[PDB]
């Protein structure tokens, strides 16, 4: 028969702190080993458990997998989650003579933002750059940024820095534009950000 | 420290119907090698499996993808007559016994296959200095690095404070933009943020550098356009801090 190996979810957002689940299904049950991977972006995989065809579960740190081979599945459990766990979850498994992996699960755990201070703010232009640039930033975890209604407006997606060295997180997001008729102020419009965002005087 | 698992080349930049050849050496004690190709199309396909010398298992792939063993367990793989769709990581994994024990990955042999080479272009990059509003308001100060008009995506940014490599404060995206996102030879862009504390930020004898390497053509691939040829490189920016 023909092995599929089916994730879901595809893609799963959480805050730090929850548990959460991973689910693997596979239509062969005749395999030998169940891997649990994970890859961070550009970067090869890392093995996080492997459990044999004799085996139900295996244990590591806060992760735990299970496997029922006649059923065909495998559930990852993640515990208290961390933004470190951040990632694309892989299942694969090693059949008789072929190894097949899912299409995995991209997970991004959400820091929890003690206190939010959203704003939008211009930084200086470069005398080396014909850009101008505006940083939607200090937002808390449950805004959403959307790319620009406009085509030459390049928006990237919220990321989070950490400031290690003063406990301190925080989300931004980049706008930037080499169009004469854009703004700061306005760069963001096609986003749901939060009422109280700071907009300084330019 | 000892040695992961470790592939060359890094980057491959190539025209259709050339091949290339790729290399790995598993961590020592390891002698069953594979690889596969990930394309976000496909995902994660196996190519083939080696342990001492010889082909133990393959995958799917027409003949035109290869491989190979020596003595030492090192392992080759060769694609012959590219095509646009072979653009794709190409991990390799060894493992002391693939049946049994866990597979450790490479980091891969990223490959590009282009129509022409006169669509490879390096990044433009600049810094851009934290908001006066940012520093008043929040006591903290951000700067943005851009990488823009890039391809292929073959680039690794990163940021240097007063000669140390930095990861505190840092935010680079994790994949690119298109910057016309209906084209299949489209540039890219990325952006990448390093935070400080506005007293940082003000002594005006800290130094901040936005680096990005750019692997690009070899000095083997011909080139005849007036633009200066887009070989690997690296393209910086940089700022000082400032009082007021």
């Amino acid at each position: 028969m023909k092995q599929e190996v089916t994730q879901i979810p595809a893609a799963l957002s959480v805050p730090e702190g929850e548990n959460l689940v991973l689910n693997c299904s596979f239509t062969d049950s005749a395999i030998y080993n169940l891997q649990w991977f994970r890859q961070d972006p550009g970067k090869g995989l890392t093995s996080l458990l492997l459990i044999q065809s004799s085996q139900r579960e295996q244990t590591s740190g806060r992760l735990n997998a299970s496997l029922d081979k006649s059923s065909g599945r495998s559930t990852l459990y993640i515990a208290a989650s961390q933004p470190g766990d951040s990632a694309t979850y892989l299942c694969a498994v090693t059949n008789f003579n072929k190894f097949y992996f899912g299409s995995g699960t991209k997970l991004n755990v959400k820091p929890n933002i003690q206190n939010p201070d959203p704003a939008v703010y211009q930084l200086r232009d470069s005398k080396s750059s014909d850009k101008s640039v505006c940083l939607f930033t200090d937002f808390d975890s449950q805004t959403n940024v959307s790319q620009s209604k406009d085509s030459d407006v390049y928006i990237t997606d919220k990321c989070v820095l950490d400031m290690r060295s003063m406990d301190f997180k925080s989300n931004s997001a980049v706008a930037w534009s080499n169009k004469s008729d854009f703004a700061c102020a306005n760069a963001f419009n096609n986003s749901i950000i939060p009422e109280d965002t700071f907009f300084p005087s330019p | 420290m000892k040695a992961g698992v470790t592939q060359t080349p890094r980057y491959l930049i190539k025209t259709r119907g050339q091949q290339v050849t790729l290399s790995c050496s598993p961590i020592s004690g390891h002698r069953s090698v594979s690889w596969y190709q990930q394309t976000p199309g496909q995902g994660l396909q196996f190519l083939f499996e080696y342990f001492s010398e010889t082909q133990r298992n393959k995958g799917n792939f027409p003949g035109r993808f290869s491989g190979r063993q020596f003595s030492n367990s090192r392992s080759e793989m060769n694609v012959s007559t590219l095509e646009l769709g072979d653009s794709a990581l190409y991990l390799c994994a060894s493992s002391f016994d693939s049946g049994n024990s866990p597979l450790h990955f490479g980091n891969g042999t990223r490959l590009t296959v282009t129509e022409d080479l006169n669509k490879v272009f390096p990044p433009e990059v600049a810094v851009f200095e934290p908001s006066e509003a940012e520093i008043s308001h929040t006591q903290k100060a951000t700067l943005v690095c851009l990488a823009t008009g890039f391809f292929p995506d073959h680039v690794e940014l990163s940021w240097w404070v007063n000669g140390k490599e930095v990861h505190s404060g840092v935010c680079t995206d994790p994949q690119p933009l298109k910057e016309q996102p209906a084209l299949n030879d489209s540039r890219y862009s990325l952006s990448s943020r390093l935070r400080v504390s506005a007293t940082f930020w003000q002594n005006p004898r800290n130094h901040f550098r936005c680096q990005v390497q750019f692997y690009g053509l070899s000095e083997n691939d011909e080139w005849t356009q007036d633009r200066a040829k887009p070989v690997t490189q690296i393209v910086s920016a940089e700022a000082w801090g400032r009082a007021d």
